[PDB]
């Protein structure tokens, strides 16, 4: 299979870290390609990261590539995965998108960033606490917190924007953050500039609501 | 878009179940919740529906491989993603042309097994097919030929409109 990512687009983030989970059951060739290159055959605008399968078919959603690759290591669909998935997609990346566009394409700072984000934060700090568990779903980490970990990472990764006073979120995300395979995504797709990298492909996305 | 609950109802019937769930509404977009038997809460469409899938005994509807899963789950996030997101006919144009080119040589989103993805994606764009003039039901072939298929598939219709196509 090949997995196509591009330099500084977050989207790489939760892919390269889920993509360990194929090994013993199909091999992974990451390709690195610009960021108006079109690889998906059926889509006119470019998309990255893509996963071009064995079978010729393609996966163009990060949620369904990382889905996969868990799938491949004998992951079972449940519930509580599917929900946090959804919530991810409809709910999180919306306000995620909004923050990190005030941050790093206006250049705003504090609570005009970590105002679009923290009643998101704060679900998943009250979730996390709610349950005994470490991690999302499971006693080790799984599918949900690759995906929540993948969107958040970007904003998450500059302690101003992780509230102390969510202290389940806090350690959970620098649980995460320090896994390998996490540590070596965040390198891969954010090199070493923090951030600003992400700035090329934040300029492209539509703009946000309201305050 | 339909209202979730009013989609949950249709795809209930179309799975057969009896049954008649009561979706309460969560926050200002509305998204359905599932009281659970028994007895956590279920949030969101595709997860709800995934949930009414098991509940039928009929997971094939979620696909029968770790591919075939994974592109159905592409396609119902599609659904709440794209397709949901838009409104008349202008944007739509674009999401149509690249549906038209997927479904160039494919029967059902997957390829020959029909999923519970053919199903919300056939009740999430019956109101911008419905609207299409001869011409853009002509411009997408492909799109035209699925949809075509899915309203004849037993049970999926219901009381939707069915919309005329020739052929092909």
């Amino acid at each position: 299979m090949r997995l196509f990512v591009s330099d500084g687009v977050p989207g790489c983030l939760p892919v390269l870290a889920a993509a360990g989970r194929a090994r013993g059951r199909a091999e992974v060739l990451i390709s690195t390609v610009g960021p108006q290159d079109c690889v998906v055959p059926f889509l006119t605008r470019p998309k990255v990261p893509v996963l071009q399968l064995d079978s010729g078919n393609y996966l163009f959603s990060t949620s369904a590539i990382c889905r996969y690759f868990f799938l491949l290591s004998g992951w079972e669909q449940d519930d509580l995965t599917n929900q946090w998935l959804e919530w991810e997609a409809t709910e999180l990346q919306p306000a995620l998108s909004a923050a990190l566009y005030y941050l790093v394409v206006q250049g705003k700072k504090g609570e005009d960033v970590l105002g679009s984000v923290r009643r998101a934060l704060t679900h998943i700090d009250h979730s996390l606490s709610r349950q005994n568990c470490p991690f999302l779903a499971g006693e080790t980490e799984s599918l949900a917190d690759i995906v929540l970990w993948g969107a958040l990472y970007p904003l998450l990764q500059d302690p101003a924007y992780l509230p102390e006073e969510l202290s389940a979120l806090h350690s959970w995300f620098q649980t995460l953050s320090t896994q390998e395979p996490c540590q070596r995504a965040a390198q891969t797709v954010l090199k070493q500039q923090g951030v600003l990298a992400l700035r090329p492909y934040l300029q492209k996305q539509p703009q946000p609501s309201p305050a | 878009s339909m209202a979730a609950a009013a989609e949950l109802s249709l795809l209930e019937k179309s799975l057969g179940l009896s049954k008649g769930n009561k979706y309460s509404a969560q926050g200002e977009r509305q998204i359905p919740v599932l009281q659970t038997n028994d007895g956590p809460s279920l949030t969101g469409l595709t997860t709800i529906a995934a949930h009414l899938v098991k509940q039928a005994n009929k997971e094939y509807l979620l696909g029968s491989t770790a591919e075939e899963k994974a592109i159905v789950q592409q396609w119902l996030e599609y659904r709440v993603t794209q397709v949901d997101g838009h409104s008349s006919k202008n944007d739509i144009h674009t999401l149509l042309k690249d549906l038209n080119s997927y479904l160039e040589d494919k029967v059902y989103l997957t390829g020959y097994n029909f999923t519970l993805a053919d199903i919300l994606l056939y009740y999430g764009l019956h109101r911008f097919i419905v609207d299409l003039t001869v011409q853009e039901k002509e411009k997408y072939l492909n799109v035209s030929r699925w949809f075509s298929h899915i309203q004849h598939y037993p049970g999926i219709r219901q009381h939707l409109s069915s919309v005329v196509f020739i052929k092909n």
